[PDB]
């Protein structure tokens, strides 16, 4: 994937999410990885593993 | 590995795992020298028979071990 | 057979266990997403000036 | 830690009184002690860390 | 490797050797695997109910059988001289051997 | 199994893997170095294993609480788990400044 | 560990068939 | 505190923590491992103290 | 270790074991605590004549 600029590579599994405001998108895990994401045009939610 | 000025302390933050591996590493030390020099107290410290009812001198006649009890002491 | 003799640096290497490299799932898809057509900012128009 | 005590000390040619002529019922402290023999077997691939 | 020591001296077999794998006196010893690394069950020994006696250890006073320094020996009176252990407080026969 | 192993090599005083010697009998020999064959009587030796009985109850109920015996077992799997997680925060700590 | 094993006890020191293994899964 | 308890532990042959043996027997007994009680007479244990 | 077990068989008890802790008999044994570890005074049997 090239998720808006971010580079990685992994599975997606669509999970309805919550509170993600309304700035906040990604979401980071403790360690600097990418955990979860949100995509900009269909508020939609993912988490990547 | 820093002196005080402020701007070491924002490049050691960048090598933080470094700075909680060596003080963990040293409290493995010190808890193996903690739990070794009280395992030689539990030994000699499992020692019983210290009855007060204690005096100063010898009783047995195995000399000076009320004098060398505690005069190596002060010499080492 | 090939690999093995490719890690000891030896031919016919000697018995034991042996870890290799790894190889991870090879992904599949180019999948990427952006945000959707927005208009030109033109960064000419305000250097140029 | 520990610090022991009793009485009736250093006594005459009929040597002291014995604090430990017990006629119990003998209790059996059970006092269990654990001792390592093995760590968590662990392997590190050079290339994937 | 003073798990195996253990294993082989206190679990094992018996013991001649005296403060080892513990304190006091070992009476048993047993074993069981644990998550890692084993750990036994030192089955020492402890009493409750104290008493007193009088005691002479060295035989310096009032030989009855003739001539005798016997030694190595506890003492407790009312009997003539008796022996006890360092553990339960009790009258033998006479002295050992 | 070889624990057990172990164990039932004194569990069968007919024929034992401990010295040889049955176990009934061996109960009333660690302590002839200090207490007295005459003063167990053969009474003690019931007394002894109901303790014993008393004893491995209680080693199964005493156990459930914070024993010493789980106190190391729980620091040294943390003492991997502590030591592996310095080793994996290792991996994100950005050394050099990209 | 002769096999002519059987699971109950026959030394009067009770439990060595009960706790020989019981503090196993307690662990 | 504790080498003096330890220590002391023996100097009491009254009550003693060493084996429970007391002391001026004691000299006499890791010697009969080696040398003969008959032969230390009483005599050299004045010698040896 | 090894000070624990001296302290626990040469020191408190005494040996059956021959050849522990020093050489050729040992008749008794002493401790004083010393910095940076203890010390001990084994008293060793020597014959002369």
């Amino acid at each position: 994937y090239d998720l808006y600029g971010i580079t990685g590579q992994g599975v997606f599994k669509e999970v309805k999410a919550d509170y993600y405001n309304s700035w906040q998108t990604l979401l980071y895990d403790v360690n600097g990885n990418l955990n979860g994401f949100r995509d900009l045009t269909t508020n939609k939610t993912y988490t990547i593993r | 590995v820093c002196g005080d000025n402020t701007a070491c302390r924002q490049q050691l933050v960048e090598y933080g795992s470094f700075c909680v591996n060596v003080n963990a590493i040293l409290n493995e030390v010190n808890n193996l020298l903690d739990n070794m020099q009280l395992q030689v107290a539990s030994a000699l410290m499992q020692g019983v028979t210290i009855s007060s009812r204690s005096t100063c001198a010898e009783d047995g006649n195995g000399p000076s071990a009320i004098r060398g009890r505690s005069a190596i002491e002060d010499l080492l | 057979t090939s690999e093995i003799k490719c890690k000891t640096q030896s031919m016919l290497p000697s018995t034991g266990v042996y870890e290799l490299s790894g190889y991870t799932v090879q992904p599949v898809g180019v999948v990427y997403r952006r945000v959707a057509n927005l208009p030109a900012c033109n960064i000419e128009e305000w250097l140029t000036a | 830690p520990y610090t022991p005590m009793l009485v009736n000390d250093s006594v005459q040619s009929v040597d002291g009184l014995y604090e430990m002529q017990i006629p119990t019922n003998f209790t059996i402290g059970h006092h269990e002690e654990f001792i390592q023999t093995r760590s968590p077997k662990v392997t590190i691939d050079c290339a994937a860390f | 490797a003073q798990a195996i020591e253990k294993v082989n001296e206190c679990v094992k077999s018996q013991t001649t050797r005296i403060n080892f794998c513990g304190n006091g006196n070992h009476i048993l010893s047993l074993v069981q695997n644990a998550p890692y690394g084993l750990y036994f069950i030192h089955f020492s020994y402890v009493p409750i109910s104290f008493t007193t006696a009088n005691v002479s250890p060295g035989l310096c006073i009032s030989g009855d059988r003739g001539l005798a320094p016997k030694a190595g020996y506890f003492v407790q009176d009312d009997g003539e001289w008796k022996f006890t252990g360092s553990s339960y407080y009790y009258p033998e026969p006479i002295t050992d051997k | 199994g070889y624990t057990t192993g172990a164990t039932a090599a004194a569990m069968f005083p007919p024929w034992s893997a401990a010295a040889g010697v049955p176990f009934s009998l061996s109960v009333q020999y660690r302590i002839n170095g200090l207490g007295v064959t005459m003063n167990v009587l053969s009474e003690n030796q019931k007394m002894i294993a109901s303790a014993f009985n008393n004893a491995l109850g209680a080693i199964q109920d005493g156990f459930d609480a914070t024993n010493s015996a789980l106190g190391k077992i729980q620091s040294v799997v943390n003492a991997n788990a502590e030591a592996l997680n310095n080793l994996l925060n290792q991996l994100s700590n950005r050394f050099g400044a990209i």
